């Protein structure tokens, strides 16, 4: 997109969660008009995502330890996210 | 479509 900006945050669980939302994937109904990809929908106050401070409501993510989000599920984006690696190095495009 | 909203 015209003008977006790609951005890292580097997040580490607290009792097994980051702290935020996903909405969208493949074979979802889209977050934003025309767009099939993973966005951040809510981040819980207080949570690990908002003591780090970066992340956005609307950001798109790109990948997660440099796994592709592009063209995934919304069920596969969520096993990953909840794996059992404790340190997530998000990538995300901001618009 | 299905439209989920999954906290992680």
């Amino acid at each position: 997109p015209l003008g977006s900006e790609v951005i890292q945050a580097l997040i580490f669980k607290d009792d097994g969660s980051l702290g935020l939302s996903i909405s969208g994937g493949v074979g979802s109904s889209s977050f934003k008009s025309g767009d099939d990809g993973i966005f951040v929908s809510k981040i819980a106050k207080g949570g690990p995502c908002d003591n780090e401070g970066t992340l956005k409501i609307g950001d798109k993510i790109l990948s997660v330890n440099e796994i592709s989000f592009t063209g995934i599920t919304h069920e596969k984006a969520v096993e990953i996210l909840k794996n059992q690696d404790s340190k997530y190095m998000v990538v995300v495009e901001r618009s | 479509n299905p439209n989920p909203e999954t906290s992680v």
